[PDB]
């Protein structure tokens, strides 16, 4: 049973863009590391939100705000001792620039052909991601850097790191520097996931608040 | 369904 949802925000970018409509195959058993899953998020379960579950039980993860790479370490409910092979691609320049607005503290993005330079806005950095046998991209902003004083301090781990409690996971945003996400709220209990999201079924030219120029049908089938 | 996910 599949159940669709629109994709309001640009955390998940390049992957899932702005007025994409996923479909959502509901879970048991258990996400895949990678697997990009919508869940109850759990401050307020009235809240659906979709991330990619990067830190499965046991994992010891590791956040470096300057190189913005992972790592992470399975097994290690204390705290372990191994090492998964994540490796990144070379930084390159990604599809989007962000442009940053006022009256409605806000930004947005802009898919700007990378031979092009827009005017105000800044162009993002792509790097692909890979975590043990699975890949996907990721967005990085260069002038920006997380305030790990804003992290989410796991109880005796020091700061960004975070060893994954049994029955729980750790969720991250593709657009790494535009993405609250478990580095600032924490884990997700298996309970409150929904399913894997497979497809896009829809896609509209749009921008976060307001309605869409036109459509993306290149966009519509299975999620890369 | 067709609610959003943040
Ligand atoms: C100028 C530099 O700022 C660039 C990006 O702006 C943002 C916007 C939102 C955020 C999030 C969503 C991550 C807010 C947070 C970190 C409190 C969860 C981070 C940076
Ligand atoms: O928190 C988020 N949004 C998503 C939808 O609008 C309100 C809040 N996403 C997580 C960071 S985001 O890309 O702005």
């Amino acid at each position: 049973i599949y159940e669709p949802f629109q994709i309001p925000s640009g955390s998940m970018m390049p992957t899932l863009l702005i007025g994409d409509f996923i479909l959502v195959e509901k879970f048991t058993g258990h996400p895949k590391r990678g697997d990009i899953v919508v869940f109850k998020y759990p401050e307020d379960p009235k809240l659906d939100y979709i991330k990619r579950a990067v830190g499965l039980p046991g994992d010891k993860v590791t956040y470096d705000p300057v190189s913005k790479e992972l790592t992470i370490q399975p097994g290690c409910s204390s705290g372990c001792e191994n090492a998964l092979p994540v490796t990144y691609s070379n930084v390159e320049p990604s599809d989007f620039v962000q442009t940053f607005s006022r009256r409605n503290a806000t930004s947005g993005f802009f898919e700007v052909p990378k031979n092009e330079t827009k005017e105000n806005g800044i162009r993002l950095s792509e790097r692909k991601e890979t975590l043990g046998d699975v890949t996907h991209r990721i967005l990085t902003v260069p002038i920006a850097q997380d305030q790990v004083g804003m992290y989410y301090q796991q109880p005796g781990q020091q700061l960004a790191t975070w060893i994954v409690p049994p029955g729980q996971y750790f969720m991250m945003g593709d657009n790494r520097d535009n993405s609250a996400d478990s580095r600032y709220w924490g884990f997700v209990p298996e309970a409150n996931l929904v399913g894997r999201a497979t497809a896009i079924w829809m896609s509209f030219d749009k921008q976060e608040g307001e309605w869409p120029t036109g459509l993306r049908l290149s966009r519509i089938g299975g999620i890369h | 369904x067709x609610g959003g996910a943040y």
